């Protein structure tokens, strides 16, 4: 659980 | 363990300093399951980087998909210990006012019975 989940714009 | 239980204040602050250097347009958010909730699942990754332009309703749609929820499953977020002032509130404003001492913005999610009354 140390890595960040990156939300990107391609998801919006 | 929760994020704060696993990482010391100094480690949290350093996490934030480095991640904000690396991601000039993302907000660092910790998104965890409300303690007591047992319908909604636990995320494998609870540390998020959220584009700084979104609003809370956009984030809710993303987190519902991260949890692979059905449409009939209720979901609510508490941000820094309270309900969201509004779904249209930009995450940049939310970060500025609600961030922790350590630089992360903290949220928890719950289902209907666990969350309780919404006003």
């Amino acid at each position: 659980d140390a890595v960040f989940d990156i939300i990107t714009d391609e998801e919006l | 363990k929760t994020f704060k239980q696993r990482r010391t204040f100094e480690q949290r602050v350093e996490d934030v300093r480095l991640i904000r250097e690396q991601h000039p347009t993302k907000i660092p958010v910790i998104i965890e399951r409300y303690k007591g909730e047992k319908q909604l699942p636990v995320l494998d990754k609870t540390k998020f980087l959220v584009p700084d332009h979104v609003n809370m309703s956009e984030l809710i749609k993303i987190i519902r998909r991260r949890l692979q929820l059905n449409a009939n499953q209720a979901f609510f977020l508490l941000v820094n210990g309270h309900s969201m002032v509004s779904v249209s509130t930009p995450i940049s404003e939310v970060y500025e006012s609600e961030k922790d001492e350590d630089g992360f913005l903290y949220m928890v999610y719950a289902s209907q019975e666990t969350f309780g009354m919404k006003l």
